[PDB]
């Protein structure tokens, strides 16, 4: 909620849906780009932000990988 | 005449090289010049043997690079 | 050993030339220089490996049908420079076959996996190459890989016409910069890279320097490109333009020693540690758009006192 998550029941579930499980990779579906800055106000500098539509995305996520970076990929749709 | 590849040069050949004079047992040389790298990249692929490098041996059915394999294979060609 | 003298002798034939593999890590691991002179050691890897994947021919063992000693070394060599490289047996596959085969022998795979066998270093801790406590990390991998490029950067080098000899093909080495620095900016967020840190540091600082000079030197050879078009050919056009002409052809002199000062020097990356080099081609930048925009004064004052000069261009 210190990041900025809505204090609705329902996003309150998601995010624990979220977080809580990762054994798999989370799809976060938001018309409001609000949530883009919630997990990185909670992974702070480790939180790197790309796109599948961005040029050097691929190479990008392999340095990520590397090193232990916390991606958050903006574009969904297109994978 | 059973033949011996390498610089124009003791280089690896050496100990080798006087065993066999030793012996007195018969060989010649093809030798790399000075200035004659090309005669050595000439001859470095149609050498025949298991490993590349210089010297390399040929004689008996004795195909040989690599110093040590060269020098034991004389060596015990004779029990010496 | 083996079973007579003959046997014996065979599989210390093998004991030599695992010995110069054995050696030729040692040669290169003492030496401060070793991560550049792995470069030269894996070219090599190459031609030795096939050796063995050809001694593997109609046989199932180094040294034969019956199992022999010289297995068990390449298998030591093999589990270090895997460490060094992990594809190096991939391109021979008769010997990853022989390795994974001594690795087989029930007793031995138990071993490896047991709890009194140590997974790493290789050598003594005093050794560069497989010293310290902790097994690599790929840190070390890619900041090799970046140094590598950056003692091999070349740019097409192409004379036109006049005098001054032009750089070709800009964006490769300026895109490989860009991607450089972002990967050591991704080094920062791994844990491993605290006082390996510092190097990373130092090389940002090289490079940061080195795209602050990229960025300047291509708008100067496009926009030197452009106007030399425009003036540095005709004797009518620099009639016309008195004080553009003879300011111009100062500055194509000065370039000229720049370039040809700067593309003998044969590294890129050298290239930051000639004198004056981003204040240099920053004020020649600002130069060159003093010409272009005096130009541009002349040519709307010319189209404004015969309106037409507007229809053309």
């Amino acid at each position: 909620l210190e990041c900025g998550l809505d204090k609705n029941d329902y996003f309150l579930e998601n995010m624990s849906i979220v977080m809580n499980s990762q054994d798999a990779v989370p799809f976060l579906l938001d018309p409001s780009s609000h949530m883009i800055t919630v997990i990185s106000n909670y992974y702070g500098n480790k939180t790197v932000l790309l796109s599948f539509l961005e040029e050097g995305f691929v190479k990008r996520l392999e340095n990520a990988i590397r090193f232990g970076s916390v991606v958050i990929i903006q574009d969904g749709e297109f994978f | 005449s059973p033949i011996l590849g390498y610089w124009k040069i003791k280089g690896l050949v050496q100990p080798t090289r006087l065993l066999l004079e030793y012996l007195e047992e018969k060989y010649e040389e093809h030798l790399y010049e000075r200035d004659e790298g090309d005669k050595w990249r000439n001859k470095k692929f149609e050498l025949g043997l298991e490993f590349p490098n210089l010297p390399y041996y040929i004689d008996g059915d004795v195909k040989l690079t690599q110093s040590m394999a060269i020098i034991r294979y004389i060596a015990d060609k004779h029990n010496m | 050993l083996g079973g007579c003298p003959k046997e014996r002798a065979e599989i210390s034939m093998l004991e030599g030339a695992v010995l110069d593999i054995r050696y030729g890590v040692s040669r290169i691991a003492y030496s401060k220089d070793f991560e550049t002179l792995k470069v030269d050691f894996l070219s090599k890897l190459p031609e030795m490996l096939k050796m063995f994947e050809d001694r593997l021919c109609h046989k199932t063992y180094l040294n034969g049908d019956h199992v022999t000693h010289p297995d068990f070394m390449l298998y030591d060599a093999l589990d270090v420079v895997l460490y060094m490289d992990p594809m190096c047996l991939d391109a021979f596959p008769k010997l990853v076959c022989f390795k994974k085969r001594i690795e087989a022998i029930p007793q031995i795979d138990k071993y490896l996996k047991s709890s009194k066998y140590i997974a790493w270093p290789l050598q003594g801790w005093q050794a560069t190459f497989g010293g310290g406590d902790h097994p690599p990390f790929v840190i070390e991998k890619s900041l090799n890989r970046i140094k590598k490029f950056w003692k091999e950067a070349q740019y097409e080098v192409i004379e036109h016409s006049s005098g001054l000899k032009l750089v070709r093909e800009w964006d490769v080495l300026e895109q490989a910069c860009k991607e450089d620095l972002e990967e050591l900016v991704s080094m920062k967020a791994s844990n491993y890279y605290k006082i390996f840190e510092q190097d990373c540091l130092d090389l940002e600082s090289k490079l940061t320097k080195l795209s602050e000079i990229q960025v300047n030197w291509v708008e100067v050879q496009f926009y030197w490109l452009d106007l030399y078009g425009i003036l540095g050919e005709n004797l009518d056009i620099q009639n016309f333009l008195p004080l553009e002409t003879s300011k111009f052809k100062s500055l194509t002199s000065e370039y000229k020693m720049i370039t040809t000062r700067a593309f003998q020097l044969d590294t890129t990356i050298e290239v930051i540690h000639i004198p004056n080099f981003d204040t240099t081609l920053k004020l020649t930048i600002d130069s060159l758009k003093m010409i272009k925009s005096s130009l541009s004064t002349f040519l709307e004052r010319q189209r404004r006192q015969f309106p037409r000069f507007y229809f053309l261009g």
